[PDB]
């Protein structure tokens, strides 16, 4: 039989506004954001099957536009000014499962209170060999 | 092209 299991992979982000009072000089960043990659609360945690996650950022982040998180939590925290598609590449411990690309549209806070707010979530099902 | 834009 060709047996598989579906697992949920959530790519989301949060962010908070950074008032001008708390920005350093010549820092064009208005926000601090965090992109996260995780499973659902109602199925097993994703360290069991994910080996690493690559983040591919906008070229404005060069030469640090390519970030590798090899161990949980699969999070990326950055200051910034703009929204853009974050490309997430999830590699699996069992190399039988081929790596998958997820595109996440970064959403930045517009309440501008300086508190952290939930931005967006991109949810996909992945198939793992069983 | 790689595009990026400020919400405000």
């Amino acid at each position: 039989s060709r047996l598989f299991v579906k697992k949920t992979i959530v790519v989301g982000n949060v962010s908070k506004y950074i008032p001008p009072d708390k920005r350093e000089e010549n820092d064009q960043s208005t926000h601090k954001w965090m992109v996260y990659v995780r499973g659902s609360r109602r199925e097993p945690s994703i360290n069991h099957f994910v080996k690493k996650v690559w983040f591919f950022l906008h070229p404005s982040y060069k030469p640090n536009d390519l970030v590798e998180v090899r161990e949980p939590p699969f999070h990326l925290t950055r200051r910034g000014w703009g929204e853009f598609p974050v490309r997430v590449q999830v590699h699996f411990k069992d190399s039988q499962n081929k790596r998958i690309d997820i595109i996440h549209n970064l959403k930045l806070d517009r309440t501008y209170t300086g508190l952290q707010t939930l931005g967006a979530e991109t949810v996909v099902d992945v198939e793992l060999h069983r | 092209a790689a595009r990026k834009s400020a919400p405000a």
